[PDB]
């Protein structure tokens, strides 16, 4: 639905969780 | 999950725990994907070869439980939908299903919806190396019993590769995930992690997408072995309909 | 500041800009 | 900008325009990066082998314009700082000043801060290939007068090839960008486009942040040769200190 996959506790207070950076590096990694 | 580690609070708002109603048992995991729609294996629900065969009066489902040792919710189901092509006699082929809510229920800081794919997050994040994440109350191996949510963060694997891994036919409603063995890291689902969401975040909107649904494996982190995912947005199209028709 | 590099037209209404997508993918592209 | 295309309203909130007060003359780009200050080249303020040299009082900045044929905030400046090190004798190295507005800004839709990178941010987005964006209004070429803010973007060129584009000595203080010959694409910055910001959105959480500063090139949009832009995580911390010590 419209706010689908923004958690209230990280998204939404611009906060990160312990591990999501490496989510996303793997994304970009060359 | 084993060889994961403990979950923020909040970290996971979208996982949902289903349980035997009475007496208590917890069964799998599933995931949130609306106020009133839980995403799950079909496999938690209907499996012969175990003599499965649940119906809405004989489940509950949890949401917003962090931990073990208010705030959670319990909810009853209306309806359950099993993708009409799962495939329980061979392979777990479409091991899908959805399952209604009684009553929508209300979003708090530990209670928030999953984003579901669309082609274009799908085509961009399902490449091999990319990493998801799956979390659960499976126990922590096959011998272990958690009293927090876990969490494991997994590399998509080529085909081929899941492929050789296995003897059993697999499909393109399929994908593979896990470390290999020599890449230094381990990880994987186990038992009751069955149902429960693989999800990846997106760098295109940073919302959370579930991509997949803990299927089966062979084992539980075993060296050469990976685990099995429900391909969503293979499925997308079925989802859609159900919910976009029913729901009422 | 905190609220930095968030457009009130685009992010902050959950609207991507017409070419933003190219950015990322270049990013992301093998 | 040449080759590049209309700005959409609010696309780029941080753009600001660098102008003589009196007789009006537009004389760069610039970004807007907090309520009251502004970063631009510091050849847009000196520059001897032009006789240039403005002072406070010779200037007025305007924010939140997107196009010529209220809404916009035109403001006076208290104070400029340019890099101590920025060198105009021979290669431009350090082109970077900021500008602290008299009165803070009040922010808008229209209207509204672009972020600085961090160690991180740079490592990651920094790399051959990875496009930025660039905007500005500068003529659309070197013989062309936009009404609207024009748009490009433009990947970041390795820096063997940066090098070899011209006969001056670049430095790590600068980085080049703009497709190659036979890459089939163009576009570029040019004149007034000076100043400006160049621009990418990060994957990690969403936010815009200012990676270049548009500084120098030889031609515009020409054959082989790529635009230099002052590396802005390179000169951070000459930013911060600027920006944390003074402001009152
Ligand atoms: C599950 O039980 C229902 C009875 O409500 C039956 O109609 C359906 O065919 C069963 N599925 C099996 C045993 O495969
Ligand atoms: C610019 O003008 C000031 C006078 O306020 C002078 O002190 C400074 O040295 C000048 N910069 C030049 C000409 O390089
Ligand atoms: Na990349
Ligand atoms: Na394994
Ligand atoms: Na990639
Ligand atoms: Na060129």
């Amino acid at each position: 639905e419209a706010d689908c996959g923004l958690r209230p506790l990280f998204e939404k207070k611009s906060l990160e969780d312990k591990t999501e950076r490496e989510l996303l590096e793997s994304y970009i990694d060359g | 999950i084993v060889e994961g580690s403990d979950a923020e609070i909040g970290m996971s708002p979208w996982q949902v725990m289903l349980f035997r109603k009475s007496p208590q048992e917890l069964l799998c995991g599933a995931s949130l994907i609306s106020d009133r729609w839980v995403l799950t294996a079909a496999h938690c629900l209907l499996y012969p070869p175990w003599d499965k065969n649940f119906t809405e009066n004989d489940l509950l489902v949890r949401i917003g439980k962090h931990s073990r040792t208010n705030i959670e919710k319990i909810s009853m189901l209306e309806k359950i939908y099993i993708h009409p092509r799962y495939n329980w006699r061979e392979n777990l082929d479409r091991d899908i299903a959805l399952m209604k809510l009684k009553k929508p229920v209300a979003f708090s800081d530990y209670i928030h919806p999953v984003c579901l794919p669309d082609r274009e997050t799908a085509a961009s994040l399902l490449q091999a190396g990319y990493k998801g994440r799956v979390t659960g109350w499976g126990p922590l191996k096959e011998t272990g019993q958690p009293s927090v949510l876990q969490v494991v963060n997994l590399p998509i694997v080529e085909r081929p590769v899941c492929k050789d891994s296995t003897r059993i036919r697999i499909t393109d409603n399929m994908f593979c995930a896990g470390y290999k063995p020599d890449e230094g890291k381990r990880g994987d689902a186990c038992e009751g992690d069955s149902g429960g969401p693989f999800v990846m975040k997106s760098p295109f909107n940073n919302r959370w997408y579930q991509m997949g649904i803990v299927s089966w494996g062979e084992g539980c982190d075993r060296d050469g072995k990976y685990g099995f995912y429900t391909h969503v947005f293979r499925l997308k199209k079925w989802i859609q309909k159900v919910i976009d028709q029913f729901g009422e």
